[PDB]
């Protein structure tokens, strides 16, 4: 029966866009991701289920939870026994491609993660380091020192 | 996937176990005896990025005999870009 | 009898860059 | 090999990024203002990239592995990619003065501009939906950061948030289209896509899945170029940010998107739907711009609306299927870019003036009289007055449009040019004839900004004597697709 | 089902680990630990439990029962469900997932939720910021554990934990990658809090650092969770690096070679190492600690993925 | 698999299709070594000159020289490769007819 | 925060008694 | 059954664009819906890769994962900066 | 000296619990199914199990 | 070099990571092409 | 197990012998399948491979049955996993068919 239980994801997605209390919004966000990972499990894409878990409800909705807590808003099959003699786990059959054949679409997300690092640095350093912690800065010769107030 | 059903029922049976561990104390013992710390957003975004790059490490880790010396060098280029990002974060001083 | 260390390197580099420009047409 | 021109700018960005951070975080150098040292070095990094890309133009197509599975470089891409770097460098040249006046310690801001150029260089040559989306994401992501650079002032940051959401939505909408286009095609490459979509004709041959994707991909692109159907908060982005950052987003992302647009749609898709949507957008953009030029008062916003009106004239070339029309669009993009850089530079010339109305900009007849004539040339170029280069580009767009048969679309463009000309004579009247508004006295700029005006204003007027080279260059690019 | 046969013995394991820690860390300090309650303190865990159960609440407060009365349940359920994929002997894993390792990584990424939620429901600014600091630490030594597992994964073929412990028949990955075991242990020390790395767990700041409504069940469940998370993260330093259930393979006549007994011996070694290293070393202050997970165990983990990938690519050892 | 087969290829007589590195770089004409030398100069001179303002003249000169080395070397490589391969003028066929 | 961080570098350990070791 | 796993993703995407249209006032829900629609196209790529029995779908889904994640990083960082001090 | 055995005893009865964690979920699964668990149980083996339960009729 | 030793003393873990990592970026760079025999 | 019912265990147990013998039938079946994957077009070659392999099993079943009966007991106990009992594998191979 768990097949049609994507209705849970469906209603939780309707919650996040029709909720004024942000805690409920982020909770049903996490719920949408959990049910989407359930779906991606039912399809057998095991790697993508765990990646949804990790890089969504252990990083991204962690971010969103932070933004809520602080900064409150207010029969007939014919199985072909060939190609089953060596079953390729999903990670192996993503790595056979992403790093050798389509590797530039993998070095470009490298640049996108680097731009995300540079961006989170230049944006949210918040004048807390050399961006402004260099010094207040002062020059004596130009300074009036009581000659001009 | 076939082996996911044992953990699928594991979540629910551990829910039951924790509910019993919750109800055990509840039954007994009757009547008579800082504006914002943005570094927690920098640390968080940086974990996000480094876990994305570990996500990219995983298939390259499990499939490295297939990609003989070319997948390795492509991953090392991806990793040199990771290292440039990480050195820009170290020097700029986000690791504090 | 010379300017700051490093200024000399830049002055030498400019001549080698200008020599290259005439050279690029020449060769 | 074959990615070396892109590799150099990415390496140059990394080398500048490491140089800026190590130097900026230096007690020995007293935490110095790297921006402007990253600049000049940043401008020559683009120039070295320009030479490498031009030098390897025959060598660009080195191997099938890069074209078939990653990105394909062609003669059209090379000519526009050369222009993209020149447009980027020209914007940096005017921007250097802004870096000097501002307390710019943002060495990273230059690295973002170079990273954007690398994303834009990859965008022009991207031949796969995945590659185009990923390249678009990088170029926009670098742009999102430049918009929010002035953190102390919320006006730049709030403008960035609207640009960010519009950017995220535009990338997201385009991404959904790729998913639907992928579902029918079974492949993400434009070349494989063209074989499945050649002559699809959603009326002649059924293609429900492909069209569903095409609708999303086309809509996303329009948000990126500030097309009026999706203009949204994009005009707001231009006025809210300071003039120099506004100039960079005004020309380079738009040129990259327009070049990407011709490659993704004309070659890959063949249905009678793509040309018509641009035809409606072109009429609307010129109508919105003409109404806006009269309606808008702030000089910076007016430029954005005049640019939006010009964008509609550019859209007509794609709207008419003729290759001569695609060539006319290219003539327009080059003239609009030269004028847009020139227009931003004249506003940048009055650096001393803080945000001020057109009437305040008036009274330049007595003081800086030559600059006053230069401002008149910039307004005339978008106006379509015949002596200026813009009219010659518009006439080619219009002559192509009449040959394409777009009499209704061509007429509104002439009518919008007529609507614009009246405001421009009124602005020219404002500069010398009337509304001096206090005889305000202006300040000097850098030589590079004066040269940007000198090399462009002379060329705009000189176009009449020798207009043959540009027309020849533009058609070659259109034919190459 | 048979999930009882992996949760009940694990509950007993955690209850007796509180005693094993007190007793070992006491023996270290030249003193017998809990020694009167049971024959050798063996009943002391049951005494701690049966005491915490019989302690009247400070305030009933059963109204707020969906917010933070199920958050310790969540933390504990995660610490217990990461035990499915952990194999104790050949064919003794409860559910052999062909992506087992990544599933452990995801379970940690959800334990982050456990901590953050159970700290936010405590309406104490000091305790909530403490829980956020603890979550940021647990998640900053997770990129380092991630890369350490990428090393032990490069050495192995697949993420299947039974394979990672079957890939060590020739030699445990503790011998060649010993520097990595030291980094996984010093990270598992820091991922969990119980470590030289526990400033958020500084004796006082811990109790006032997880919740406001204790009722005893919350106190026990957090400690039962910390001690199961510890048994788990010590049952990983013994699958990956030590031979999961492999002997030294000398094949003795005295030793009939049981598997689960070897896994038990090794996880006991790593639990004893947890205790020993809690006794003998000062705390890291959470300001040098976060500057050790980024500036020390991430560079030294990245290097190791490039070293164990290189040295295995050049010579075709993959 | 990979192959150096090119679009619009062999417009001039090829000398060595797919030249190996350490040969295509040992083919540097006194013009390439003059292109790799002028680019490194215009990149050191700009690098030092840009750094006069922030006090970083030496190290900015060094990083401009690093950029120039990378760029001018990849340009000299482009030239000597499109010369060895059939892409550029390629008057260095005497080096093959003689050796 | 620009607060002075506790730099854990210093001079090496050298037991420094007073001058009254032998003859006051 | 592919339709069930696609039209459900299609209407998750419609929910995302709907929340985009309505919530132009609140931005955190805007970003919520952004990642929602970047899931409904991501789950869409995965479903269409299982259906077509093609791996390009999953490669593109992984790259969209590690691009939408960086997008959420920069998005929320921009949102935190927007609520200045 | 064997004084450490008193402190070894809690680690023993926590090791005697992981042995039970391992052997319980083994001999429970060895009961429901007449055979031990298969670790490397790829799709080839589920297909062969299907055809096997279909061969014994 | 004097500054190199000053860098491998002050920062041992980023100078023994760029050397436990060189042995990984150096083995397949040169030691693998050497293994042509 | 029992009569030579080609179960999973008894098939993966004799696969070494099914490799040494019955290689022509297997390679012919595979050549057909790689020629065209329609099941009918070499139903005859399917009968041919199944005939020689059922014959090979009945040969292995008739001779050294107890060692074969122990090795298939393995392969049913540990599901076709070779390393788990090399002793039975050697016993069965060593006694009669190498
Ligand atoms: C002709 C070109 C002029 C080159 C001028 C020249 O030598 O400046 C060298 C670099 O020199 C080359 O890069 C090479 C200049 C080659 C000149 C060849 C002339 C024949 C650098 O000196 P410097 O650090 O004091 O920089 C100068 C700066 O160039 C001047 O514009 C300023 O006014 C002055 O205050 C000071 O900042
Ligand atoms: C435009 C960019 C120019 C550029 O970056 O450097 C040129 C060097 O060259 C000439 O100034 C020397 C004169 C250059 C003249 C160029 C004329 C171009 C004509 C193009 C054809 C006409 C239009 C055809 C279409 C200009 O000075 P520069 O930047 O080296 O260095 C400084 C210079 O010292 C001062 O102008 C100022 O400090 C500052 O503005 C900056 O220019």
């Amino acid at each position: 029966i768990l097949s049609v239980l994507s209705s849970l994801a469906l209603v939780s997605g309707l919650m996040v866009v029709r909720a004024k209390n942000p805690v409920h919004s982020v909770l049903f966000f996490i719920l949408v991701f959990c049910d989407t990972s359930g779906l991606l499990l039912l399809l057998g894409l095991d790697f993508f289920a765990m990646i949804f878990l990790v890089v969504y409800i252990g990083a991204i909705a962690v971010l969103f939870l932070f933004v809520v807590m602080m900064f409150h808003i207010q029969s007939l099959r014919y199985t072909v026994y060939a190609g089953k003699v060596r079953s390729w786990t999903n990670l192996e059959t993503l790595g056979n491609l992403l790093y050798t054949y389509y590797f530039v679409w993998f070095l470009v997300p490298s640049l996108i993660l680097l731009v995300a690092m540079i961006g989170a640095i230049v944006l949210t350093m918040h004048r807390t380091t050399k961006v402004k912690r260099q010094d207040v800065f002062r020059r004596n010769a130009i300074d009036f020192r009581r000659t001009i107030m | 996937m076939l082996e996911f059903a044992p953990i699928f029922i594991y979540l629910v049976i551990s829910l039951l176990v924790s509910l019993i561990l919750l109800g055990v104390p509840f039954l007994f013992a009757s009547n008579s005896s800082s504006r914002f710390d943005i570094r927690f957003y920098l640390v968080s975004i940086l974990f996000l990025i480094f876990d994305l790059e570990v996500t990219f490490f995983f298939p390259w880790a499990v499939s490295l005999n297939k990609i003989d010396l070319f997948g390795f060098w492509s991953m090392m280029a991806f990793l040199f870009i990771l290292t440039i990002g990480f050195l820009y974060e170290w020097k700029r001083g986000a690791l504090d | 009898v010379s300017e700051d260390k490093n200024r000399n390197y830049a002055v030498v580099a400019g001549v080698v860059a200008i020599v290259g420009s005439i050279g690029w047409y020449l060769k | 090999l074959a990615v070396f021109p892109e590799i150099f700018i990415i390496n140059a960005t990394f080398i500048l990024l490491i140089h800026g951070v190590v130097f900026s975080t230096s007690k020995k150098y007293d935490y110095p203002p790297l921006a402007s040292n990253v600049g000049w070095l940043g401008l020559l990094s683009v120039l070295i990239t320009l030479l490498l890309l031009a030098a390897g133009a025959p060598l660009l197509t080195i191997a099938h592995l890069f074209w078939n599975n990653l990105f394909r470089r062609d003669n059209f891409t090379y000519f526009c990619q050369i222009f993209l770097l020149l447009s980027t460098a020209g914007t940096i040249s005017m921007c250097f003065d802004f870096f000097d006046q501002e307390r710019f310690d943002a060495f990273e801001f230059i690295v973002l501009i170079l990273l954007s150029t690398c994303g834009m260089l990859f965008m022009i040559s991207a031949y796969d939906l995945i590659a185009m989306y990923l390249a678009i994401e990088l170029q926009s992501l670098c742009f999102y950061v430049i918009a929010a650079s002035k953190r102390k002032s919320e006006f730049s940051t709030e403008a960035g948030l609207k640009y960010l959401i519009l950017g995220a939505f535009s990338s997201g909408i385009l991404l959904f289209g790729c998913s639907m286009i992928y579902g029918s095609t079974g492949a993400t490459h434009f070349d494989q896509l063209a074989k499945i979509l050649t002559g699809y004709e959603i009326t002649g041959a059924r293609s429900s899945g492909i069209f569903m994707g095409i609708l999303f991909i086309a809509v996303g692109f329009l948000f990126k170029i500030t097309a009026v159907p999706f203009h949204m908060w994009a005009p707001d982005i231009y006025e809210g940010s300071p003039t120099p950052v506004t100039a960079f987003l005004s020309i380079a992302p738009k040129i990259s998107i327009f070049a990407n647009i011709l490659r993704v749609f004309i070659y890959g898709s063949y249905g009678a739907t793509l040309q018509q949507i641009f035809f409606f957008c072109s009429i609307a953009s010129m109508i919105l711009g003409a109404l806006a030029a009269m309606a808008q008062t702030k000089v910076k916003r007016l430029l954005a609306y005049s640019s939006i009106g010009h964008v509609g004239y550019i859209c007509i070339g794609f709207s008419c299927g003729t290759i001569e029309g695609i060539q006319s669009l290219l003539i327009g993009i080059f003239i609009y870019a030269l004028m847009t850089m020139d227009a931003f530079a004249i506003v940048l010339a009055l650096r001393q003036t803080r945000v001020k109305y057109i009437a305040d900009l008036g009274a330049l007849a007595k003081t800086n009289p030559i600059l006053a004539i230069t401002f008149s040339i910039t307004m005339f170029s978008y106006a379509g007055i015949p002596p200026l280069a813009g009219f010659c580009s518009k006439f080619y767009l219009f002559f192509a449009a009449l040959g394409c048969g777009a009499y209704f679309l061509a007429l509104v463009g002439v009518v919008t040019s007529v609507i614009g000309c009246f405001y421009y004579i009124r602005l020219v009247k404002r500069m010398f004839f009337d509304t001096p508004r206090t005889w305000i006295l202006y300040e000097p700029m850098d030589r590079n900004k004066s040269l940007l005006l000198a090399m462009t204003s002379f060329f705009i007027t000189l176009f009449l004597l020798y207009p043959s080279p540009l027309f020849s260059v533009t058609h070659q690019m259109a034919l190459s697709l | 089902a048979e999930i009882l046969g992996i949760i009940l013995p694990l509950l007993l394991g955690v209850a007796f680990l509180v005693l094993a820690e007190r007793k070992v860390m006491a023996f270290v300090q030249r003193r017998k630990g809990p020694d009167v309650v049971g024959s050798f303190g063996l009943l002391q865990p049951l005494a701690d439990g049966l005491k915490l159960i019989l302690k009247e609440p400070i305030s009933p407060s059963s109204a707020n029962f969906f917010l933070f009365r199920m958050a310790p349940v969540a933390t504990f359920m995660l610490s217990l469900v990461a035990w499915a994929v952990v194999p104790f002997d050949y064919g003794m894993v409860l559910s052999d997932l062909n992506i087992g390792l990544l599933y452990l990584f995801a379970i940690s990424s959800l334990g982050v939720y456990g901590i953050i939620i159970a700290g936010w429901s405590s309406n104490s600014k000091y305790a909530f910021l403490g829980a956020l600091r603890s979550a940021a630490q647990m998640v900053s030594y997770e990129v380092s554990i991630g890369l350490i597992l990428i090393t032990v994964l490069i050495c192995v073929g697949s993420c299947n934990l039974s394979e990672i412990v079957m890939a060590q028949k020739q030699i445990w990955f503790g011998i060649p990658l010993f520097p990595v075991l030291v980094m996984f242990f010093i990270s598992c020390l820091a991922e969990t809090n119980r470590a030289p790395f526990d400033l958020p767990e500084a004796e006082a700041e811990l109790v006032a650092g997880y919740n406001v409504e204790y009722s005893s069940m919350g106190f026990a469940l957090f400690f039962l969770g910390e001690y199961a998370n510890m048994i788990l993260m010590s049952g990983l330093c013994t699958l990956f690096f030590l031979g999961g259930w492999l002997p030294i393979l000398d094949l003795p006549i005295f030793k009939k070679i049981p598997g689960s007994i070897w896994f038990s011996i090794k996880v006991l070694f790593f639990l004893f190492l947890y205790i020993w290293v809690r006794a003998a070393f000062p705390r890291y202050r959470y300001d040098q600690l976060m500057g050790l997970g980024w500036k020390v165990f991430l560079p030294l983990s990245l290097a190791w993925v490039v070293s164990v990938s290189g040295l295995l690519v050049t010579f075709q050892w993959l | 698999n990979t192959d150096i087969t090119a679009l619009e290829k062999a417009q001039y007589p090829v000398v060595d299709r797919n030249p190996a590195f350490t040969k295509v770089v040992g083919n540097f004409s006194t013009l390439d070594y003059l292109r790799f030398s002028t680019i490194t100069g215009i990149s050191v001179t700009v690098g030092y000159l840009s750094g006069i303002k922030p006090g970083i003249k030496g190290p900015s000169m060094v990083t401009g020289g690093l950029i120039g080395l990378m760029g001018g070397f990849m340009y000299a490589y482009q030239n000597s490769a499109g010369r060895l391969m059939g892409f550029f003028p390629n008057d260095g066929e005497v080096a093959s007819y003689q050796k | 925060a620009a607060a002075a961080a506790a730099a854990a570098a210093a001079a090496a350990a050298a037991a420094a008694a007073a001058a009254a070791a032998a003859a006051a | 059954d592919l339709i069930k796993y696609f039209t459900f993703s299609m209407i998750i995407f419609i929910l995302g664009i709907w929340g985009i249209l309505l919530n132009r006032r609140n931005i955190l829900i805007m970003l919520m819906s952004i990642e929602l629609m970047l899931l409904a196209v991501n789950s869409n790529f995965l479903v269409f890769s299982v259906s077509l029995d093609d791996m390009m779908g999953q490669v593109f889904a992984l790259l969209v994962l590690t691009v939408a994640a960086a997008e959420s990083a920069i998005g929320l960082a921009i949102f935190v900066i927007t609520f200045r001090v | 000296s064997l004084v450490w055995l008193e402190a070894m005893l809690p680690l023993g009865i926590i090791g005697g619990m992981l042995c039970i964690m391992g052997n319980s979920q083994y001999y429970i699964h060895k009961a429901y199914h007449g055979r031990p668990k298969h670790i490397g149980h790829d799709e080839w083996d589920v297909a062969m199990e299907r055809r096997d339960k279909k061969v014994v009729e | 070099m004097e500054k190199l030793r000053m860098f491998v003393a002050q920062e041992p873990v980023v100078a023994a990571s760029c050397l436990i990592g060189g042995v990984g970026l150096f083995l397949p760079a040169v030691v693998r092409p050497i293994l042509d025999s | 197990t029992g009569n030579p019912i080609p179960t999973s265990a008894v098939l993966t147990a004799s696969a070494k012998h099914i490799g040494m013998r019955c290689m022509p039938e297997n390679v012919a079946f595979l050549k057909c399948k790689k020629n065209d994957p329609n099941p009918e077009k070499c139903l005859d070659k399917g009968r041919d491979v199944t005939r020689c392999v059922l014959g090979l099993l009945k040969d292995l079943h008739q001779k050294c049955q107890k060692e074969m009966d122990d090795y298939v007991g393995c392969m049913y106990y540990y599901t076709n996993e070779f390393d788990l009992c090399r002793k039975e594998q050697e016993a069965f191979e060593k006694v009669c068919p190498l």
